[PDB]
C-alpha cells in the first residue's frame, strides 16, 4: 500500500533526525535495509554509523547514564499509563522531553536515542527494574531482581 | 491587602495563559508538565478570554505548590540538582 | 526554546510571590498558599540565585485544584 | 464619563485580541497575517509574547485596536438590511488592504 | 472550526464595545477609538442582528498599535 | 531520484487529493508517475480519478456567482505572493485553505473546485484574466482580458 509505505517513510526520518542507529530503524520500520542506508546517507552527511546494537545492562547502572535513564524512562512512563499513547510514539515523545531537559542543565546528551530505546526493550522484556528510594522518594533504574530496603538513588548518596 | 492582589491576580493568570499554551500545543507534553489530568488540561485548551479573567481576579492562589516534602526541598536547593527535581515530579500523580 | 522560558518565568513569579507573601505574615500566607510551615520557612529564607536555579526547569513548578 | 465598568470591558477586549492574535501567528504565520492584516515582522512579535507580556499590555487601560474600516460610505452599503453577499463582500476589500510595519 | 468561533467572538466583542463607547460619549470615544464621526455615527445605530453578521467573518475586524 | 525528493512529492500529493484536485493537477505538480497516483487516489477516496479533462475556459469565471468566488479567492492569493512570501502551489494551497474557511460562514456549497482555483491561477500566470478596480467599492475583481478600466463596477454593487 502506498499510504502504508508514506506513513513508514516518514517515521523513518524522524527517527533518523533522533539519531536513531540503522537498526532501530529496521525493527520500527517496514523499509528494506538498503533503503534504509540510502535514506540514512541523504538525511546525514555520512552512512549509518555501522555499530551494532548495544544490548547491554553494566551501562545503565553507571553514575551518569543512571541518572539520565531513570530521568527519561519516569517521562516515558507517564506517557504509556496517562498519556493514552503507546509503541515507538510513546518512546520518541518521551526522548523529545528528555533532550528538552538537557538544554537547561548545558551538558551533553548523555542518553542517546539508541540507548534510550534499548532501555525501553529491556523494560519491556523484564531484564531491567524501577527501585524506589527510601530517602528522596523516587523511583531509579536497578539491575532485574535487586533487593530494596537498602536503595539509594545515585543522587542522595554518590 | 491593597497592593498584593495585584500580584496575586497577576500571576493567576499568568499560570492559566502558559497552561492554554501548553495543552494547545500538545495535550500529552502539557499535561506531564503541568502534572495533570487529561480531563482538566482537555478543560483548559476550551477556555475562553473572559473566562480566564475571573478565575485571575479570585483574590485568591488558584494554583498550589507541587512541593510538601521540607526535608526534600530543603536538599534540592543547596549541581545535578535541576535533574533530581524533575524525576521526583514525574512520577507525581494528577 | 522559547517554550523553556515560559516556564521558567510562571516559575519564578510563583517563587517571589510566595517568598513576597511568607515574608510579609507567614501565618496569614499559609493560608492562601496552602503551604506547611516548615515550606514556608524554606521559601522565605531562598536567595534569588536559588529561586532562579529552582524555577529554571522543564516542568511547572505549581499545579492546579 | 468613561471608567468604572466601562474600564472593565476595554481591558477584557484587549486580552481576547491578543490572545486570538498569538492562537492565529502560532498555528500559522500566514494565515495570520491575512486575517489581522499585519505584517511578518509584528506576527514574529505577537508569537513572542510571554504570558507576564500580555498581563502588561492587556490591561493598558487604553484601546490596544483600532477599526479596520475607515471610508463609511462602504460600511453602511457593507452592513445593510439586498444579497447577503455583504460578508463574502467585506473579505475582498479587507484582503487587499495594506499591512502595518 | 474552532479558530472561526473565536475569531466570530472577538469581532464581536470590539463592536459592542466601541457601540457602548460611542453612544455614552461620541466626541470622546472618536479620540479614544481614532474614528471618524461617521463611522462613530454607523456603529452607534447598528441592531445586534447587524453587528452579528458583521462580525461573522473569517478575518480580524480590527488591527493594532 | 532522491529518496527524500520522493517522500515531499506523496506528501504533497496527498494534500491535493484532500482538496479534491483532479489527476491533471497532481501530474502538474509533482514528479510522480501518472500510474502511481491512481494507486493514491484510490487508497485515498473510495474510486479512481474522475477521467474528465481539465475545463481551462474562462466564460465560468466570469459568472456572477463564480465571479465572487474567484475574485475573493484570488484576494487570499494575491496576499500569499505578494506579502505572504510564499509563491508557488503552496501559495495556491494556502488561499484555497482560507478560501474553504470563508465559505463555512455562508454555508452556501463550494463552488470554486481547487482545480478551477488552479486553472484561475494559471489564467492569471499566463496573462488571459484581469483584475479590474471597481469604481464604487473599491476592490478588486476578475474581468476578462483588457476589458476597459475606468467605467467598472463590481457584482457586488450592482448585480442584474
Ligand atoms: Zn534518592
Ligand atoms: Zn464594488
Amino acid at each position: 500500500s502506498v499510504l502504508q509505505d508514506a506513513n513508514q517513510t516518514q517515521l523513518a526520518i524522524e527517527l533518523i533526525g533522533l539519531g536513531a542507529r540503522l537498526q532501530v530503524l529496521e525493527a520500527e520500520t517496514t523499509l528494506s535495509r538498503d533503503r534504509l542506508i540510502r535514506l540514512y546517507k541523504e538525511l546525514r552527511g555520512v552512512s549509518p554509523p555501522k555499530g551494532m546494537l548495544p544490548f547491554s545492562t553494566d551501562w545503565f547502572t553507571t553514575w551518569l547514564p543512571n541518572i539520565h535513564s531513570s530521568l527519561f524512562f519516569s517521562a516515558y512512563q507517564f506517557m504509556v499509563q496517562e498519556g493514552e499513547t503507546v509503541g515507538i510514539r510513546a518512546v520518541v515523545a518521551a526522548y523529545r522531553l528528555y533532550l528538552e531537559h538537557v538544554s537547561l542543565l548545558g551538558g551533553e546528551i548523555v542518553l542517546s536515542f539508541t540507548r534510550a530505546w534499548t532501555l525501553v526493550r529491556f523494560f519491556e522484556s523484564n531484564m531491567l527494574q524501577l527501585s524506589r528510594c527510601t530517602c528522596c522518594g523516587g523511583q531509579f533504574v536497578t539491575h532485574a531482581y535487586e533487593p530494596h530496603a537498602n536503595f539509594v538513588c545515585s543522587l542522595c548518596r554518590p | 491587602s491593597s497592593e498584593v492582589l495585584q500580584e496575586i491576580r497577576e500571576v493567576n493568570l499568568a499560570y492559566l495563559l502558559l497552561a492554554q499554551r501548553l495543552v494547545r500545543e500538545n495535550q500529552v507534553e502539557a499535561m506531564f508538565r503541568l502534572g495533570v489530568s487529561k480531563e482538566i488540561a482537555d478543560i483548559l485548551a476550551k477556555l475562553t478570554s473572559a473566562q480566564l479573567v475571573k478565575l485571575a481576579a479570585s483574590n485568591m492562589v488558584l494554583c498550589r505548590f507541587r512541593f510538601d516534602d521540607h526535608a526534600l526541598l530543603s536538599t534540592l536547593t543547596h549541581d545535578m540538582q535541576q535533574i533530581h527535581a524533575a524525576i521526583l515530579l514525574a512520577r507525581q500523580p494528577v
